RNA sequence: AUCGAGAGGA
């Protein structure tokens, strides 16, 4: 922004004024709504041309003084230094120090990035915990786009039910997270429990993953297409047979088509083949047509992954810049959580499934209300993450009154505004929760911290990293034990 | 009055920041 | 030092850990598909003839 | 595998659910958590490598190991808290729970102890229900600073024969420590028995807080009124001993420290008067938290707590600091470009006034990250020299 | 949604990574370490854009 | 324990709900009803779909496991056969009901898939299952997925028998609240309080019907847990009075299995 | 890829008996019963029940993992009492407890469906 | 995608209420509150459910749907 | 049976066989979509 | 994807030093995110805007 | 298959 002493009638103001926002809100609804007659069609341009903002670089900002917030600029905070709203729950804000300003932040938090302008609070957590959540937040699933299904990507997970965080910051509505979230609400009870979520794991509710909490899909492409080698030689898809073909692979063809393709629909498991294709390659000899009359075919098919299995999501047959056919095959399976599979709010705090409890094994409120995951208390004091904490008790208080919870970085909601609502919804301020043991059900000696929070499903399910081995490959070179999970490897 | 007067305050800068996401967009640099 | 000092081996497995405050301090979990993957030769002596050839 | 007990010789249990699962109190020889962590398995082949593993290289064997002559293994986080919780001196017990307390110990000898109460009504303590999980023959005599065979605040340790006398049971006694109970168990009983005893304290002691429970929440970090006030007047009489500092500097009435120029003295001595501000602020908290505060609860019993992070939490975060030094002028003689040139107050050099509760100014959690990118390059930079010099 | 600051190459998705460099046409003058015969120079990667 | 024990008091009703005060029994059998009314109450939902086609936007998957999430009439489940426990072929009459979902777009419009158009193609022999439960108050039942113009889906769904335990799916209660002890007189609880734990903590809505603990009697330390206040919300697939009930007669048939293999213990042991 | 079948949880298995009781060594008359595919839902009961005898000296009982749907309850009663017939005693009054509770259950519904017609 | 059926925690069956909430909040220009507790949504494991959901299977049926005319 | 290869961005059921181009024949489009299968697919409800 | 589309890399920390720069210089004020940054070799080096 | 590069994880 643009600070002038234009107000000849005060202390040195704003250049921006309450016209202009109302003309720039006029053309978004003129956006929104039809019979377009936005004559005053403001848009970022014409706040830059009509001088009141700038595009301030480091070199130049050095010999300028920036205001942090328009309020820096009153006359009352230089002149007024006695005031009533002591409220001794907000933060500590240095008074009014200078009177030469020249430009005032448009806002504080735009000093974030993409994935930064995610966490809810970021502010009240510890810089660490900020830079591992705006790592994380990249391995959350989520839809990444609306026409995953047209794309043929490798490598595409998706959640069933992705949920919009009941914390939102307010850059939320430009990234368009809540249009696209990567995460579900889950109503995480901060307990010590039987025992087994001890270190960073955590116990997930089983009747949860039952009725679709978590669940996700997994897509993955394989691509295949003919040689291309024309002169006189070629390598094309067809359906191998035992009898006419070099080393045709352990897995069964008895699902190919006579395409050399799997319909879709049809439920791959394991090494089985999902293209067949042929190279109609040397031997050369008139002897093998003697024996085998093809055998000089040798095979060049290409089988699942030997770790993976599913059902054939969409088979595409089209041809390469060259003309040879060219084919993509893709497999789509569901995910569901299991106890090795990788979790984390977002505020760093990863942690693996320990195990799972069912419904009523579970510890239940007064009003019969059970978590989806139970979270050891242990990981809050040494991380510090208040934020977590604060999240947790908006997000109780908005899913109560029913809105959404304000969790912007430098906003003045304090945690007694949200206790203060959360005890006018009839509970108990701080967000403690009278629980009942579960398996005796009397009464815990206890009060559980009890409430919602938004979690992610990272990447790094164990599925995907269990791998053993005896006797297995070996090298040509140095006749050890290849490296790799997907060779087998040692 | 309003028109004049009546500073920006606190809430009014998202305005301001909707309209330049309007307008540039989160890949602007990269286009441009 | 990638092919003498140390080197890639048989007979191991990797995967994820997790807590079990009800297993033996010097006791350890393996997944059954990790079990059914490792193995261990034994010698046919008449001590373990019957659980030998059952397990065979 | 940075040293010995990084590999350790188990014994196999089938199970389920594609997870290698451990004892939780193994977790500290390989620095290992649930985090996403992974382990790697090895089988031997012959009679011979197996009874090398499990007559060398079993884990009951590495309980105390050579690095410092004290214990590896201990008892850590749920455990740690329930034993100091379940020992306490309020602490009874009916009937019905002790009952399944004591058949969740395999080596109970199938004699219910007579309650410490009798008459109004049978109570055990939790000291005699634990104790059930100490072999006979077990003695301790640790003695605190205020610890007298009488003392109410239970700040010390006395067994004799196996039976938790006097105190409470914390990391000082269950902990890895240099002379507590595992250490006394291993080189008195054997290493069998201390396993034994690890494996039977663990499950009293989950069973316990299993049916009693515990929990944190951000009503741990809240002061009240008068101590929050408390703290803003020693946090304001610090930047006022700093501003006076800095007119006396300014008017060149400093004399600078011998050893050092000017400038350096008088940046020691704010970052002096900074850092007693916040210890002071920090102590202040810590005593207005009541026993019901669960993170005070966590500190006590050594499960995973410090009281910097109380103070951190619940009061001034604090100086911030990059290579030692206060926050720099990285710009013309300005740590920020919202400070005028030449500033050398604490506000525009990385002191963070605000706590974590209360939250950060826009410069406060610039001036953190600083910090926080400061350890990480640290940490990043460690994880290969340290190797390098293992090596 | 889509932003579209990409290329598409080979079917595959490229993005070109902002690479970062040290301003040309600066007077830039520091310090040479003790040990050597020279105190202070000052550099210029002067360049005709 | 003896046998004219527990009492009840039914303080409200409603199809979804039932509210009632139980008196006179110990703490482990109310927890025992608790545990069972949510956990081993057999219901029918479905288990096996044919996906004969699907065009729609949602996968296969998905719309299995939404089409078993349906709450399905079980009213008359006591006369239906486990799968495991029958002789047939994967499913038959007797224990199982079989359902078909087909859906096109016959509009322009997005068309509403949802469990209004499920029908039954088996035989129900008269038995009071099968039917998807539909408490809207606008008759259409559960959304299951929706349709442009030339999408279509047609399925087979295979309805089985089943416990919650085996599969969430198969639960017939909602969400079960309880409590005893409004007022902390047994002490069962520590209050986690700051200044006032009688302040902070707000007042339990069942405090009404207790009396006020006096300030200077002395802790009945000999009192027990009694007079529990539960409050069973059905899904709607059984009525609430019948989830209570066959909760009692699913404890009584686990116990009854208790007693009937220590008799053929001693019977083989002579 | 190793979750077990849910219905490990409530079927027995081949060779699988519902109950096994092995006489107690470390305590006289003690005897120690493993229930098969149970729970708390009924442990905590039995027990409960157990402690209500007069006879019966100790009675406790846990689930070893949750892995398995297994349980382990002791029982101790005094010199003569078989403790086979102090588990006999407690099913019997659980049974006829569970009995009453019905009767009264469905006795208040009879009396509330007055109520209940009127109501959603 | 589709309104979730059976409540994750509890097991309320919220997938018939999409549309009567939807139609509350425009048509009645309810709040989010009112609306759901209008809908019977008492508690917070729920309100959680119908409030947060994102419809995505509205931004999918938008592409041609293998149709002979589209 | 050749019923197969249902076109992309069209609807043309092509049912084309070996040799054949793999254009389609009322689009002039190269995508394809391979005609989902005909056995009936068995899925648990879980 | 709109943190890769919004990234940058600094060729200068590949030589793997350990000094002063792939700090947050306060001059990032605003310009580059203070908390999003890799961890491992490119902790400081890879930015984003 | 090979080699090279990048991404990320413990
Ligand atoms: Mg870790
Ligand atoms: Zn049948
Ligand atoms: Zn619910
Ligand atoms: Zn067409």
């Amino acid at each position: 922004f643009i600070v002038e002493d234009d107000e000849s009638l005060g202390h040195k103001e704003l250049k921006v004024r309450k016209g202009h926002i109302a003309k720039l809100m006029a053309t978004e609804y003129q956006d929104i709504e039809g019979g377009f007659e936005d004559v005053e069609e403001y848009t970022w341009s014409s706040l830059l041309n009509e001088g009141l903002v700038e595009y301030i670089d480091a070199e130049e900002e050095e010999s300028i003084l920036i205001a942090m917030q328009p309020e820096d600029l009153e006359p009352a905070e230089a002149n007024e230094e006695n005031d009533l709203d002591v409220d001794p729950a907000k933060r500590i804000r240095v008074s009014h120090h200078a009177t030469t300003f020249t430009h005032c932040e448009i806002h504080p938090s735009m000093i974030l990035g993409v994935a930064a302008s995610i966490i809810p609070f970021p502010d009240h957590n510890q810089s660490p915990r900020n830079t591992y959540q705006s790592a994380m937040g990249k391995q959350a699933m989520g839809v990444f786009l609306t026409n995953y299904n047209v794309r043929m990507d490798t490598m595409a997970n998706i959640l069933y039910y992705p949920q919009k965080p009941l914390g939102t910051t307010r850059a939320m509505e430009y990234l368009k997270f809540r249009e696209l979230p990567a995460g579900q609400n889950a109503i995480v009870a901060i307990a010590c429990y039987s025992g087994y979520n001890q270190e960073d794991s955590m116990i997930m509710n089983q009747s949860s993953i039952d009725r679709g909490l978590f669940r996700s899909l997994f897509f993955r492409s394989y691509m295949d297409q003919e040689k291309k080698y024309g002169m006189s030689i070629t390598e094309t898809f067809e359906k191998p047979q035992r009898t006419n073909t070099l080393r045709m692979k352990h897995g069964t063809y008895d699902k190919l088509d006579d395409d050399g393709l799997i319909a879709p629909g049809v439920r791959v498991s394991g090494e089985d083949v999902i293209i067949g294709k042929t190279t109609p390659i040397s031997p050369d000899e008139e002897e093998l047509g003697q024996r085998t009359a093809y055998h000089s075919k040798r095979d060049a098919s290409t089988p699942l992954r030997s770790t993976e299995n599913g059902i054939v999501d969409q088979v595409l047959v089209t041809t390469n810049q060259d003309g040879l056919k060219f084919v993509k095959v893709r497999v789509r399976t569901t995910k569901i959580p299991q106890i090795g599979d990788k979790f984390a709010s977002r505020h760093g705090q990863k942690g693996t499934i320990g195990i799972t409890y069912r419904r009523e094994d579970m510890p239940f409120t007064a009003e019969g209300i059970v978590p989806d995951l139970i979270i050891n208390p242990h990981a809050i004091p040494s991380r510090m993450t208040v934020a977590h904490l604060i999240e947790c008790l908006l997000s109780k208080v908005a899913a109560l009154s029913g809105n959404e919870g304000d969790a912007s970085p430098f906003t003045d909601i304090t945690v007694e505004g949200i206790s203060k609502l959360l005890r006018e919804h009839g509970y108990q301020s701080r967000g403690f929760e009278v629980m009942y043991n579960g398996h005796t059900g009397k009464k815990l000696m206890a009060q559980i911290f009890f409430g919602p929070t938004y979690y992610q499903r990272l990447r790094h399910m164990v599925d995907d990293k269990i791998h053993a081995r005896a006797r297995g490959p070996m090298q040509v070179l140095t006749r050890q034990p290849v490296e790799g999970r997907s060779r087998d490897g040692g | 009055f309003e028109d004049e007067s009546a500073p920006i305050t606190a809430e009014d800068s998202w305005a301001v920041i909707s309209a330049f996401f309007r307008e540039k967009g989160l890949v602007s640099q990269q286009l441009d | 030092r990638g092919n003498l000092m140390g080197k890639r081996v048989d007979f191991s497995a990797r995967t994820v850990i997790s807590g079990d405050p009800n297993l033996e301090l010097d006791q350890v979990g393996v997944p059954k598909s990790i079990a059914k993957t490792l193995t261990y030769p034994e010698v046919v002596t008449p001590y373990n003839i019957d659980r030998l050839t059952q397990l065979v | 595998s940075l040293h010995k007990m990084s590999m350790m010789a188990h014994r196999v249990k089938v199970i389920p659910y594609s997870t290698f699962r451990l004892n939780l109190s193994v977790t500290s020889p390989y620095n290992a958590d649930f985090d996403g962590d992974e382990m790697n398995l090895h089988v031997p082949q012959s009679e011979e490598t197996r009874a090398e593993l499990s007559q060398l290289c079993a884990v009951p064997l590495q309980i105390v190991s050579p690095q410092s002559n004290k214990p590896c293994m201990g008892i850590v986080q749920d455990t740690l808290c329930g034993i100091r919780k379940l020992t306490l001196r309020d602490t009874f017990i009916e009937l019905d729970q002790v009952l399944n307390m004591l058949y969740w110990v395999p080596d109970w000898d199938g004699v219910i102890p007579t309650p410490a109460i009798i008459k109004p009504k049978p109570l055990w303590s939790g000291k005699q229900i634990l104790s059930v999980a100490i072999p006979n023959g077990i003695h301790l005599q640790r003695f605190d600073e205020g610890t007298t065979l009488l003392s109410p605040k239970d700040n010390g340790m006395l067994i004799i024969d196996g039976q938790i006398i006097f105190g409470v049971v914390e990391k000082k006694t269950v902990g890895s420590s240099n002379g507590g109970l595992i250490h006394v168990v291993t080189r008195e009983k054997g290493p069998q028995v201390c396993a034994k005893l690890f494996g039977n304290i663990q499950k009293v002691v989950n069973f316990w807080l299993l049916h009693n429970g515990f929990s944190t929440g951000i009503g741990d970090t809240i002061a009240d009124g008068p101590t929050m006030r408390e703290i803003t007047e020693t946090i304001a009489e610090a930047k006022k001993k700093v501003l006076d500092v800095t007119k006396e500097a300014q008017a060149n009435l400093l004399t600078a420290k011998h050893g050092m120029t000017l400038r350096e003295s008088f940046e020691d001595n704010v970052v002096r008067f900074l850092n007693e501000a916040r210890d002071k602020a920090g102590r202040l908290a810590e005593v207005n938290l009541k026993d019901l505060n669960n993170v005070k609860q966590m500190v006590m019993a050594g499960s995973k707590g410090s009281f910097i992070n109380i103070a951190q939490m619940s009061a001034c975060v604090g100086q911030q600091s990059v290579e030692g030094k206060r926050i720099a002028f990285g710009f013309v003689d300005r740590t920020l470009p919202h400070f005028s040139k030449d500033d050398y107050s604490p506000e525009s050099k990385g002191f963070v006034e605000n706590s974590y509760l209360r939250g950060l100014t826009p410069q406060e959690f610039f001036f953190h990250a600083m910090g926080g990118r400061e350890g990480l390059i640290d940490t990043a930079v460690k994880t290969a020299e340290t190797g390098y010099i293992q090596r | 949604f889509d932003m579209g600051g990409y290329f598409i190459i080979n079917g595959s998705e490229k993005v070109l990574i902002a690479q970062e460099r040290s301003a040309g046409n600066i007077v830039q003058v520091f310090k040479k370490a003790a040990p050597s015969p020279i105190s202070h120079v000052a550099e210029i990667r002067s360049a005709l854009e | 324990m003896s046998e004219e024990g527990p009492q009840v008091k039914i303080r409200e009703a409603s199809k979804d709900n039932v509210d009632f005060i139980l008196s006179n029994v110990d703490l482990a059998m109310a927890n025992s009803l608790r545990r069972v009314m949510i956990a081993e109450i057999p219901t029918l939902a479905i288990d096996s779909v044919e996906v004969e086609t699907n065009t729609t936007v949602l996968a296969d998957e998905f719309i299995a496991h939404r089409l078993g999430l349906i709450p399905l009439q079980s009213m008359d489940i006591e006369q239906l056969e486990y799968s495991r426990d029958c002789f047939c072929e994967d499913h038959c009459d007797k224990c199982s009901v079989v359902l078909t979902l087909q859906a096109f777009g016959e509009s322009e419009s997005t068309t509403n898939v949802y469990s209004k158009d499920l029908v039954i193609v088996s035989n129900l022999m008269g038995r009071n299952i099968g039917h998807p439960i539909i408490q809207d108050k606008e008759g259409n039942g559960v959304l299951i997925c929706k349709l442009r113009k030339g999408q279509e889906l047609k399925l087979t769904c295979v309805a089985k028998k089943g416990i919650a335990k085996e599969h969430a799916k198969w639960g017939p209660a909602a969400a079960i609240e309880f409590e005893y002890d409004p007022w902390n007189k047994l002490k069962h609880t520590d209050y986690w309080y700051e200044q006032d734990s009688a302040k902070e903590w707000p007042q339990s809505k069942n405090c009404e019907y207790e009396d006020p603990p006096n300030e200077g009697d002395p802790f009945d330390y000999k009192a027990q847990a009694d007079t529990f206040y539960m409050n069973v919300e059905s899904v709607g697939s059984i009525p609430v009075d019948q989830v209570v009930v066959r909760g009692i007669d699913t404890l009584q048939k686990k116990v009854a299995s208790i007693l009937l293999a220590l008799t053929q213990m001693d019977q083989d042991k002579v | 890829m190793n979750a077990p079948d849910r219905f490990e949880l409530f079927l027995l298995g081949e060779g699988e008996s519902k109950l096994k009781i092995d006489p107690d060594t470390k305590a006289p008359n003690a005897v120690v019963i493993t229930f098969e595919k149970e729970d708390h839902t009924l442990g905590n009961l039995i027990r409960a029940e157990l402690l209500n005898d007069r006879k019966v000296l100790f009675a406790a009982y846990k689930v070893e993992h949750p892995f398995f749907a297994r349980f382990k309850l002791r029982i101790q009663t005094t010199e003569g009492y078989d403790p086979k017939d102090a588990l006999k005693n407690a099913c019997n009054s659980i049974i006829n407890k569970l009995g009453a509770l019905k009767t009264n259950f469905e006795t208040e519904w009879n009396l509330q469906t007055l109520a209940a017609d009127d109501a959603f | 995608m589709i309104v979730p059926v059976r409540c994750f925690s509890c097991g309320k069956v919220v997938g018939d209420k999409w549309e009567s909430y939807l139609n509350l909040l425009q048509e009645d220009e309810l709040d989010e509150g009112t609306a759901l507790s209008r809908l019977g949504l008492k508690r917070y494991c729920c309100r959680r459910m119908i409030l947060t959901h994102v419809d995505l299977i509205e931004k999918f049926l938008r592409y041609n749907p293998l149709e002979k005319r589209d | 049976a050749t019923l197969k290869y249902i076109c992309a961005e069209c609807s043309s059921k092509l049912s084309l066989s070996r040799t054949d181009a793999v254009r389609c024949k009322d689009c002039g489009h190269r995508i394809l979509l391979k005609a989902r299968t005909k056995r009936l697919v068995q899925f648990e409800a879980r | 994807t709109l943190s890769h589309l919004r990234r940058t890399n600094t060729p200068i920390g590949r030589d793997g030093k350990l000094a002063k720069p792939r700090q947050l210089h306060n001059t990032h004020w605003g310009l580059v995110c203070p908390a999003e940054t890799p961890e491992g070799q490119a902790c400081g080096l890879v930015k984003n805007l």
